[PDB]
């Protein structure tokens, strides 16, 4: 027999979904850390041709303008959730003339992907790390494909999550500032890939609540790299 | 042979068989139960047994003779579950014909549409085909009484001396041997053949409160469940 | 082992049966593109007329509105589908908004309809790749291309088909950073490209550009051996 | 083997192991214990960190003003029953005008999870729901099983390890009429640390306590308003 | 159920496909059906099945279907399963009609029903059309046309194509004998009944065992002669001739 | 066995085990007895406490169907309380239909054809579950009937469902039910219960009693036991 | 009414072994005019012509679509359709818009496929059929056209003395109409040939 | 119900279809028959014997009537017979709806074959397992015709389906001709039903039923026990 679709375990969960869990290893690695005075973002892209355009690839998205974001494993199924998640936050500023809180925004998320099955079909195949400043500040959360939802502080997904959390949870504490946790992450980055890093490996996303503008960073990157 | 899924659902095996509807015809042994329906004359005699085995079990709650419609009587062998609810089927339908129609159904033209309900579950694949066995009695009109027959296959006739239930093979061996003298049917000649040749191949000679009498006769066409007192006067009446 | 289902999960994470529809594209004619200055270019191979048909319904290359491109690689039965689908939408894109349809637009268009169709059980997927060429949305040059797991991506210079490895690997180090004006000496290089065809007979070539101001214009079997000839001019510095 | 694999199938022993399976998932959970008075019942349930510095897991949910759970299992299945639970909170509102009796309400959930437990093409609810709430006659304590069978109780402890919870309890039990809530909550959180490896402590951080009462509407603390509740106790005897 | 379904819908470990390679071997298991360009006509060429003595044969056509009014098709393959196909293809040429008040101009005609065709072997759990079958017919803007439909969904226009496995040997020999340019009826007649004597292994090419059907665009109404088993008889010894001919040179 | 998968599949000699094994899911469930009199219908089930945290009447089993209606379930107790779920819908509408109360061979039969029907596709299981059916009328009297996960459903003097089926029914018919008054049937019923290992190898118990009849005036309720005790009274005395 | 909303005529007439059809051939709204080729009798086979009056619309849209369900007959069965069959098909498609109507009256005429018997029918505008033997009339102007063909028919006519009896008897209740006009054309058939010719009528 | 929709059939890799061939050994095994197609007439007979001398005879019929000259025969299991009549009755009104006029016998060949696909390409039902021989005297010339469980159909001059069909194919090659009468029709209609009967043929062993231009007709045992009196 062997657990097909939708069939429990003698002991534990259903392997559909402990599968999914799986397909994020074989993603991209991605940094988010929460800091009292924003929330900071890192991502590797995995370029392979140079002919390969380097700007097609996105793993920072824009939710809202005060909303960032960040994935790995499937591209495929990430694109889904990226849509409604844009739709209902729009709905939500249609009939209440106010921003939806960051936590509110995966509710909404969670909701759709324990949908599988038949009932009005397979489960996803991505991780996502949410940034973004709402009314207590800013916050910065995790979901996966079981639906099971939580707030991190700092957290690394992807490929070499395991390694980078290691790390990651000695250079943390709670008196960090912006500046200082930006050029934290990225000696994480290149401690855990294997290409030299420049400013067409990587690409940043910070918000802030004075400055909800510029969720992206572009060549004022190139100055972050030379000065580490 | 079992080819693919022959032997568990309703598909052609080579040869042309097919074993989920023949598995059905021996669904009936499992009541211990026989029924014989005899017709000879102006009149028509259902008689079966009864299977009390507890005292604290009821008599009236027992009883296999079902009333359909007030000219047309049946009764019914195999399992008891899918029975009456193969007689659910056969009391709407009766009066949908009096309602679409506006007279009374015929018994020929009822046992054609409880088969057709029996064929659709042969035909179509994840239900099962009912497993159990209708026999009917009427008069009609201009044509006297007739004895009809279903199976769960879909398959019905019309015939004269009828046996059901575990032992079809001794009993109506028995008729042929009965119906080769075309005799004298005369009411009490159907019933006591009725009697004897289920006491023979029973083999039981048995008391008055084991067995129930349906009938219908041209002198009242109204299904009639014989009392255990007129039981018992047929029953000394075959004493010689 | 397990595979046999497009929603069941491998005990490391894959969808076997999504990754065997790539599998298909690897039967289909190359085809290559570039895109330039003004003149994107696009060409295929393998033509193999049989003697005895009309080729003018063996047509590789199609238009979807009347500054879009489609070149396509796998089965040619599920390639019909798409095609015929994608000119609804770039035509019903107009009539709801009163623009032309941008190239980036109409290829979120065909990913995202192969996206849906991969995931119900019961509905097998597309067996094709595609190369979306249009120098469409205000002037810009811009190719794109799909994928049958629904993903549709961006490169520079493409190749797909029976024997793109070779193909890419070519561009890579051919393809320079100066940018290949005088629009000959770019179709040019696609004629150098599709020269390592898998039996480069020289007439098995369909070339077709597009000078991102006109329809498109499909090349014929004489200025395309003139180009021919030219490159066989460059080779004779060999010695 | 081959009966184990969907719920249809009965065995030839007569137990569906489907259902079986579905209790398992229960036991994955962490513990937590409900208890009453004559006056007053309180839940507590016990947080799980993920990592290190992430946010701890919520357990106890806030449904009705008279009506809160705790949670045991999959949290797929914890707010697919929540939305269920809180739109017929609010049909009686809107129609009845009335709050809903607890006790006719959780007949509805052995209803909800009768269906999916007998018809091919849903699996059970791997759910551990703790019920507490008032109706007109007192407090209630109430659980609920994947098997679709609801247990009214004065004092219940489900989860992980959760036997050592329930021998505290069973020893207790003609205590917890009388006292108030100043050592009714402190009774149940006792009854938390024995479902604990002998090492750690119950800290601030890891609890929440839910308490509604006769008088007091269903209210939630957690990690700020515990370190009442954590005054005045004894250590364990090691 | 899952233990009693048919796969018909997944791929190979290398890609290919497992239940429509099938269907495109058994239409070479039976009956041979041909076409050939003319510049002023185009004609089908069939072969009989069951030629037993009991039978009345009063369709007057039965591999040949008259299906707008300006074309027909051959078929080979299920013949309970064609059937279906020849009563969804006239209804999609009249509709047509309906539509435009033109006559459907033989392509899109023939996309109509490949994409029919096709949609068995994608979503639904269904039996593919083991049928391949040709056509013929005239239009507006390209004339006299040929085209062979698969079960695939593929179609391709040809000058002279036929049948496989039955009768693979006769496109090789299509490439020795069919000239380009003058292909005019007298000359494709006797090119047709030259193929069909080696292909159908009957000695002497019984009458009965054949059938051909053309088209002429003739004066403005594009009649479509099924032409009758009395001329076939002459036109099978003007063949019969040749051979006297062919024995003049050794 | 292996042709005992789907219950719309037939075993080579021609029966459906799907049914079988369901049958004995009920016998592992603790002993339910029902027992009428001449003027009543007396319920009694043996139920035993799970630990101690059981709250003293917690998920009963005597329901209360119709205003004269209850059940007697034994089983898998959720798939008893989806069934009487459908047996107290069924009742509502004979009553905005036809202006009158349920009578009790009318909704035995509209309960056993819908059991019946989750007996007949491979989609859903059949129940697991049977129970009893006692009622009281002034124009029918007492009435007491049995409905098995087949959907057999009939009538008896006296029953039991659980373990102890056969050793409960030994000790029944040796009573005179035909003529005593269903206040001393309730100090008989006590001392069934308590014969047939009430806590021997078990833990604890908890003794209920349902009742209806002429004295409720065609109300069904609980016993007035709690009142003077007397069943336990009576039956603790029958230790030696 | 909604008849008298752009006009028409349409006139059958039986001889001995031949049947003729007319029409007129003015288009034109309530009182304007538009063009004078309007087809009102359409060929539905050899030797068997229908014609329409009515509303404008309903007249080129019945004609399509009993075309759409002629040809699909003449493919199941190689025969071509018989007279009395045409009248059962037009009465089944006028019937199922039976609230929802067409606002046309059809008159179908024709010579037997086998035989040379000639056929003549009218239906009203939910489809009740109506055969005779002298003469069919349709239209606006209907009251005029039973006025001329009550006093001029004969039983056995001749194809020469049948033409000119279905003239005079257009020519002289069209001109009595207002709405109606511009043209007359007759068809005149048999079994040997089909005939067509054009009227010279007063063009006012 | 769960809307499960996936047919039982698929290809062979041979390239067969297996359970419509299993589905032809049914037809092969069941009561034979015979059908000839006479100058002036269509001539069906069968082979109709009870299992016990107690089954009557005037309940069921094997010979049976489609519209007034229009009659249908079969060789095949029992109960599937009276599907396809039904459906083939509703379904011949439905051209006299329209029409006005009673269905010929090709027409409805065409359509009653259409139905038996169907059973073969959706889902989860099975083929059939009975082939029918349909008659009709309609414009002059009569017809005879053969439908099989695949979904084709064909057009004979005398054929027998049932058992040991293949010695009366070789029979009537043997004696049927370019015309004979109606009268002399059944008389070689009995002595190919005469090959593969039991050993006693009576009124009530054959049924039999005829196509005259004047409509369709089946026999009482009167004529029957007349024809087999001595003629063979």
């Amino acid at each position: 027999y062997d657990r097909g679709v939708n069939t429990f375990s003698p002991e534990g969960r259903l392997f559909q979904v402990e599968y999914a869990i799986e397909a994020i290893k074989l993603g991209s690695t991605a940094i988010g850390i929460q800091t009292s005075e924003g929330v900071c973002l890192a991502v590797e892209k995995r370029i392979t041709s140079p002919l390969m355009e380097p700007s097609s690839i996105e793993k920072i998205v824009e939710i809202d303008a005060h909303i960032g974001c960040a994935m790995s494993g499937l591209i495929a199924d990430a694109k889904t959730l990226i849509d409604k998640a844009r739709v209902e936050t729009q709905n939500h500023w249609f009939t209440y003339n106010e921003t939806m809180t960051v936590e509110s925004v995966t509710q909404a998320v969670s909701n759709l992907a324990l949908q599988f099955g038949e009932e009005d079909s397979r489960p996803f195949g991505v991780a996502l790390l949410f940034g973004g400043v709402d009314e207590k500040g800013p916050q910065l959360f995790h979901m996966d494909p079981s639906g099971t939802f939580v707030q991190c502080d700092a957290r690394a997904i992807g490929s070499a999550s395991e390694g980078a959390q290691s790390s990651l949870q000695e250079v943390y504490h709670k008196s960090m500032t912006l500046k200082e946790a930006i050029k934290s992450s990225l000696i994480i980055l290149k401690q855990v890939m294997e290409e030299k890093l420049n400013a067409t490996n990587i690409e940043l996303a910070t918000v802030q609540p004075g400055q909800n503008f510029h969720m992206f960073t572009k060549e004022e990157l190139e100055e972050v790299i030379k000065d580490i | 042979s079992s080819a693919g899924f022959d032997r568990h659902i309703t598909i052609f095996s080579p040869e042309g068989r097919l074993y989920q509807v023949e598995y059905a015809f021996k669904a009936i042994n499992q009541g211990g139960l026989t029924s014989v329906a005899v017709r000879g004359k102006d009149c028509a005699v259902i008689v079966t047994q009864k299977k009390v085995p507890d005292k604290l079990l009821d008599s009236s709650t027992v009883t296999h003779l079902f009333k359909i419609t007030e000219n047309i009587g049946c009764v019914m062998t195999g399992m008891t579950a899918d029975s009456r609810s193969q007689v659910q089927r056969a009391r709407y339908e009766a009066a949908n014909w009096k309602y679409k129609y506006g007279y009374e159904i015929p018994v020929d033209m009822l046992c054609k549409r409880i088969a057709d309900i029996s064929q659709v579950y042969t035909q179509n694949a994840e239900m099962r085909p009912l497993g159990c066995c209708m026999i009917l009695i009427g008069i009609d009109e201009e044509q006297g009484p007739q004895v009809y027959k279903c199976d769960p296959a879909g398959y019905y006739c019309g015939f004269k001396a009828t046996a059901a239930g575990v032992k079809q093979t001794e009993s109506t061996s028995f008729l042929e041997k009965k119906v080769k003298k075309k005799f004298d049917w005369t009411f009490e000649q159907t019933v006591e053949t009725a009697i004897t040749c289920l006491s023979t191949v029973l083999s039981i000679d048995f008391k008055p409160s084991e067995i129930e009498v349906g009938v219908v006769t041209v002198e009242n066409p109204k299904f009639r469940i014989l009392t255990e007192a007129e039981i018992d006067a047929h029953l000394v009446a075959l004493a010689e | 082992s397990y595979d046999r289902a497009i929603t069941v999960f491998s005990p490391d994470g894959h969808l076997f049966q999504v990754e065997y529809a790539q599998e298909a594209v690897k039967k289909g004619s190359t085809a290559v593109g570039v895109r330039g200055r003004d003149i994107v270019v696009l060409g295929v191979e393998k033509k193999s007329v049989a003697k005895l048909q009309d080729e003018r319904t063996v047509r590789k290359i199609c238009a979807l509105d009347d500054n879009v491109c489609m070149a396509f690689a796998g089965l040619t039965a599920d390639a019909r589908i798409v095609i015929n689908r994608a000119r609804v939408e770039c035509q019903s894109h107009r009539l709801t908004v009163e623009d032309p349809v941008t190239v980036e637009y109409i290829t979120r268009y065909i990913a995202s309809l192969k996206q849906r169709y991969t995931q119900s059980n019961g509905r097998r997927p597309f067996g094709i790749s595609a190369l979306i060429v249009g120098f469409d949305f205000d002037g810009t040059p811009r190719l794109y291309q799909t994928d049958p797991s629904g993903t549709y991506h961006a490169w520079k210079a493409n190749a797909i088909g029976r024997g793109a490895k070779s193909v890419r690997e070519f561009l890579e180090k051919n393809y320079t950073d100066e940018a290949i004006e005088t629009d000959d000496l770019t179709i040019k290089l696609v004629i150098k490209a599709l020269l390592e065809v898998v039996q480069s007979g020289g007439k098995n070539i369909e070339l077709a550009v597009m000078r991102r101001d006109q329809s498109l214009k499909i090349l014929n079997p004489e200025e395309i051996e003139k180009y021919v000839a030219e490159i066989e001019k460059e080779k004779e510095e060999n010695e | 083997n081959q009966y184990d694999n969907d719920v249809t199938v009965w065995s030839p022993q007569g137990r569906i192991h489907q259902i079986e399976y579905a209790m398992e998932a229960v036991k994955q959970g962490s513990a937590t214990v409900g208890l009453k008075s004559k006056t007053h019942a309180v839940l507590v349930a016990l947080k799980r960190a993920q990592s290190e510095l992430a946010a701890h897991q919520k357990k106890i949910l806030h449904v009705d003003n008279h009506i809160g759970i705790s949670i045991a299992g999959l949290t797929a299945d914890a707010r697919l029953l929540c939305n269920f639970m809180r739109q017929e909170c609010l049909d009686s509102r809107f129609v009845f005008d009335r709050p809903l009796p607890v006790s006719r309400l959780v007949s509805l959930i052995g209803s909800k999870t009768q269906i999916p437990t007998q018809r091919y093409g849903r699996r059970p609810y791997g759910v551990g729901l703790l019920i507490a709430g008032y109706d007109d006659m007192g407090p209630h304590i109430f659980q609920t099983c994947p098997s679709a069978n609801y247990f009214d109780c004065r004092a219940m402890s489900i989860g992980a390890r959760s036997q050592s919870a329930r021998t505290y309890l069973e020893r207790h039990m003609s205590e917890f009429m009388e006292c108030n809530l100043n050592e009714l909550v402190k009774h149940g959180l006792r009854a938390l640390r024995e479902t604990l490896p002998a090492e750690q402590d119950l800290t601030t951080k890891n609890v929440s306590i839910g308490i509604v009462g006769k008088d007091l509407e269903f209210t939630i603390y957690d990690d700020d308003d515990v370190s009442p509740f954590l005054e005045g106790l004894e250590e364990r005897p090691q | 159920s899952r233990r009693y379904d048919s796969r018909t819908t997944i791929f190979s470990p290398e890609g290919r496909l497992y239940q429509v390679e099938y269907a495109m071997e058994a239409i070479g298991h039976a009956g041979t059906c041909l076409g050939i360009l003319a510049n002023d006509g185009v004609l089908l060429a069939a072969e009989r099945r069951n030629i037993h003595k009991l039978l009345d044969e009063v369709f007057f056509s039965e591999k040949i279907y008259k299906l707008n009014e300006d074309m027909a098709c051959s078929v080979a393959g299920i013949t309970s399963d064609a059937n279906v196909l020849t009563n969804e293809l006239r209804l999609i040429a009249q509709r047509y009609l309906l539509q435009y008040q033109e006559p459907i101009p033989c392509e899109q005609l023939v996309t109509a029903l490949c994409d029919i065709k096709q949609a068995y072997t994608q979503f639904g759990g269904k039996r593919p059309f083991g049928v391949s079958l040709l056509y013929i017919g005239w239009d507006k803007h390209y004339g006299f046309q040929l085209y062979q439909s698969d079960p695939s969904g593929n179609y391709g226009g040809w000058k002279a194509t036929c049948i496989g496995n039955n009768s693979a040997a006769a496109v090789s020999m299509l490439k020795q004998d069919y000239k380009e340019g003058e292909m005019t009826l007298k000359s494709a007649l006797a090119l047709a009944i030259k193929v069909l004597n080696k292909t159908m292994d009957v000695s002497k090419l019984s009458a009965e065992k054949v059938e051909i059907a053309t088209l002429t665009r003739e004066n403005g109404k594009t009649v479509i002669r099924v032409l009758k088993q009395k001329e076939v008889e002459q036109l099978i010894k003007k063949h019969e001739e040749e051979e006297a001919k062919a024995e003049r040179e050794k | 066995t292996g042709y005992d998968l789907s219950a719309s599949t037939f075993s080579p000699d021609g029966r459906v085990f799907q049914v079988e094994y369901a049958m004995k899911a009920v016998e592992n469930s603790s002993t339910a007895i029902g027992i009428r009199c001449k003027d009543g219908v007396v319920f009694g089930v043996e139920k035993l406490v799970l630990s101690k945290l059981y709250e003293e009447g917690s998920n009963k089993r005597l329901f209360n169907v119709d205003r004269h209606v209850g059940m007697a379930v034994a089983g898998l107790l959720a798939d008893a309380r989806s069934l009487a779920d459908i047996a107290r819908e069924e009742a509502s509408n004979f009553r905005s239909n036809f202006g009158y109360n349920i009578p009790l061979k009318h909704l035995a039969d509209r309960v056993a054809m819908y059991v019946h029907a989750y007996t007949l596709y491979s989609a859903v299981r059949p129940f697991g579950c049977s129970f009893m059916l006692g009622s009281y009328s002034v124009n029918d009297g007492a009435q007491l009937y049995m409905i098995d996960p087949s959907g057999v459903s009939y009538g008896y003097w006296g029953c039991a469902i659980g373990k102890a089926r056969q050793a409960a029914k030994t000790e029944i018919e040796k009573l005179q039910m035909k003529e005593m008054t269903c206040r001393d049937i309730v100090k008989e019923v006590a001392k069934i219960i308590y014969i047939v290992h009430d806590e021997v190898k078990d833990k604890a118990f908890e003794l209920e009693l349902s009742w209806v009849g002429e004295l409720t005036n065609g109300r069904h309720e609980i016993v007035p036991k709690d009142i003077r005790e007397e069943a336990e009274k009576y039956a603790k005395e029958s230790l030696k | 009414s909604i008849m008298s909303y752009n006009g028409g005529a349409v006139m059958a007439m039986k001889g001995k072994n031949c049947v003729a059809i007319a029409a007129d051939r003015r288009f034109g709204i309530q009182a304007q005019m538009v063009t004078t080729d309007f087809q009102k009798i359409f060929p539905m086979g050899d030797r068997l012509y229908i014609g329409l009056a009515g509303l404008a619309t309903d007249v080129q849209t019945v004609a399509q679509r009993l075309k759409f369900r002629l040809n699909l007959y003449e493919l199941k069965e190689g025969r071509q359709i018989k007279p009395y069959t045409l009248m059962s098909m037009v009465a089944n498609l006028l019937y199922e818009k039976r609230f929802g109507p067409y606002y046309t009256e059809p008159v179908i005429a024709g010579l037997d496929p086998k035989t040379f018997k000639p056929f003549i029918c009218s239906l009203d505008l939910i489809g009740c059929p109506m055969v005779t033997d002298d003469f069919v009339v349709s239209g606006t102007c209907a009251e005029q056209m039973y006025g001329m063909c009550e006093s001029l028919w004969e039983p056995n006519m001749d194809p020469d003395h049948l033409f000119e009896t279905i003239s005079q008897a257009m020519l002289n209740a069209v001109d009595r109409d207002a709405v109606s006009g511009m043209g007359v054309i007759v068809h005149i058939i048999e079994k040997d040939k089909i005939t067509t010719r054009t009227l010279k009528a007063r063009m006012d | 119900e769960r809307g499960y929709s996936f047919s039982l059939t698929t290809f062979s890799p041979s390239g067969k279809l297996v359970q419509i061939e299993y589905a032809l050994a049914a037809v092969a095994g069941g009561a034979p028959s015979v059908g000839i197609k006479a100058a002036n007439g269509v001539v069906l007979a069968t082979e109709k014997k009870q299992k016990s001398i107690l089954y009557d005879e005037r309940s069921v019929h094997k010979v049976e009537p489609i519209t007034k000259h229009i009659g249908l025969v079969y060789s095949g299991m029992g109960p599937d017979y009276r599907v396809l009549v039904h459906r083939a009755r509703k379904l011949a009104q439905q051209y006299y709806l329209v029409y006005q006029e009673p269905i010929p016998t090709a027409q409805l060949v065409q359509r009653v074959a259409s139905v038996m696909q169907e059973y073969t390409q959706s889902g989860g039902v099975r083929p059939f397992g009975v082939s029918l021989l349909i008659c009709g005297w309609n414009e002059g010339r009569p017809y005879l015709f053969q439908s099989d469980p695949s979904g084709a159909y064909f057009a004979w001059k005398a054929t027998a389906m049932g058992k040991n069909y293949v010695n009366g194919k070789t029979f009537l090659e043997k004696r049927y001709n370019e015309d004979l009468e109606l009268e002399d029709a059944i008389h070689t209609a009995i002595l190919t039903l005469k090959e593969s009967f039991e050993g006693q043929m009576t009124e009530d062993n054959i049924e039999v039923g005829i196509c005259n231009e004047a409509g369709f007709r089946r026999l009482t045992p009167t004529e029957v026990k007349d024809y087999l009196a001595a003629i063979a």
